[PDB]
């Protein structure tokens, strides 16, 4: 069984402990499990073959910068997660997380990922962002950010409905293979 | 294959199905999505698509909670149950495959009515679902007809996740060819957890002097050996891996053995002995 180191990063509260927690444990993620310990791992029939995706959960926040690299030797693919709720998070994609990946490693394939679809289009999600004088990041904006910074893959999901979940996982491992 | 658990409740809707329980047995590595959607598209259907819902939640459907102008479809994935006595006589992986008919799914929930809490109060339903008919089966489905469950504790949860971590460690190092890079992924999500809260957070909630005291003295004693096997399996791990890695992670290594260290630091203060 060929193992794939996939290394995740984004900043803090974007929802990617609970995507991959949800994934890789089968649940919604009302129902998942809590866990003391961090990463997880997933068995994927790709294109017909069962293969091994071990998944990085790393921390976002700043006062992690310095060590958080010493995770991206030996990475196949990189997940850069924002939420298309949280149009911070899709600006720190820029700011931050393409540079720091590419800094480190500069020719493994970037999969970006635009998590909580689901919230995208909620009243209260949308009433509260306006609030900000902000808005929801549309999927062409998320494009054309996939596109600015050279990733193979764009993807929009939602741990809650499971929308474009599997597709995630399946397209980090072909990016591989 | 991979088994789900659906139940049925939709008055106005089900005929034989209302009402009803089964375990469903998918293709190898379906995934939860794969069979929700396919259950959603093939019920709204026979219903029409804006009357026909999930159900998400895993504990026991309550039917007064249930607005009578949808059906429902709850989903939720179970694995094939053995006890002790039954994991010993079966051999293979395909007898792990054949002739099985209880099923097992797990349930979050504190007794304040909270799904989720802290490890200090956070416990753990376990479920274990029968089936009138052995698989494997001539039909796709198998209606349960009878249920079990147990509940576990914080401490007890703390004990089983812990435990858990032990053998698994352990069965890493002893294999005879170890995939790198799984070792390090569960090497350093325990001695390097900065997302979750850490092993350490179950020995800070029951293992120390300075909380009053809530649980059996025989399971604080059990919690405290466990946590020096943990110890123990994560200087094994460390030390296997140092033998495999490359010249690109040493740097990367000996920080997991810094966090290591001070992990059993933390550890020894916490248990007043010298861990490792």
């Amino acid at each position: 069984m060929q193992a794939i180191k996939c290394v995740v990063v984004g900043d803090g509260a974007v929802g990617k402990t609970c995507l991959l927690i949800s994934y890789t444990t089968n649940a919604f993620p009302g129902e998942y499990i809590p866990t003391v310990f961090d990463n997880y791992s997933a068995n994927v029939m790709v294109d017909g073959k069962p293969v091994n995706l071990g998944l990085w959960d790393t921390a976002g926040q700043e006062d992690y910068d310095r060590l958080r690299p010493l995770s991206y030797p030996q990475t196949d693919v990189f997940l850069i997660c924002f939420s298309l709720v949280s149009p911070a998070s899709f600006e720190n994609v820029r700011a931050k997380w393409y540079p720091e990946v590419r800094h480190h490693c500069p020719n493994t394939p970037i999969i970006l990922v635009g998590t909580k679809l689901d919230l995208r289009d909620d009243k209260d999600t949308i009433e509260k962002l306006k609030e900000k004088k902000l808005t929801p990041i549309t999927y062409p904006q998320g494009l054309a950010m996939a596109k600015e910074i050279g990733a193979v893959k764009y993807l929009e999901c939602s741990a809650l409905t499971q929308r474009g979940l599997k597709t995630v996982f399946d397209e980090a491992i072909r990016a591989v293979l | 294959g991979r088994y789900y658990r659906v139940a049925f409740y939709g008055q106005g809707f089900f005929e034989e199905e209302e009402g009803k329980e089964y375990i469903y047995k998918e293709p190898k590595l379906t995934g939860l999505s794969e069979i929700s959607q396919r259950l959603l598209k093939l019920y709204a259907d026979k219903f029409g698509a804006d009357n026909v819902k999930i159900i998400q939640d895993s504990n026991k459907v309550n039917p007064k909670d249930l607005d009578p102008k949808y059906a429902y479809i709850q989903v939720t994935y179970v694995t094939p149950f053995f006890e002790e006595k039954e994991i010993e006589d079966r051999k293979t992986d395909f007898e792990m495959h054949h002739n099985i008919n209880r099923f097992v799914f797990e349930t979050p929930f504190t007794l304040s009515g909270k799904k989720h809490g802290g490890v200090a109060e956070q416990c753990k339903r376990r479920t274990v679902l029968t089936t009138s008919h052995l698989f494997p089966y001539v039909k796709k489905r198998i209606q349960v007809i009878s249920q079990s469950s147990t509940e576990l504790n914080p401490i007890e949860v703390a004990i089983d996740e812990m435990s858990r971590k032990v053998s698994e460690l352990n069965q890493l190092c002893t294999t005879e060819e170890v995939d790198m890079i799984r070792l390090q992924l569960k090497l350093q999500g325990s001695v390097s957890v900065k997302v979750n809260a850490g092993p350490m957070a179950y020995a800070r909630a029951f293992l120390e002097e300075t909380n009053a005291k809530k649980y059996p003295d025989n399971q604080v004693k059990l919690l405290k050996e466990i946590f020096r096997q943990f110890a123990d399996a994560c200087g094994q791990a460390l030390d296997v891996n140092e033998r495999l890695i490359k010249e690109d992670q040493l740097e990367y290594q000996e920080e997991l053995r810094s966090h290591y260290k001070d992990m059993l630091s933390e550890l020894s203060a916490i248990m007043n002995e010298q861990i490792t």
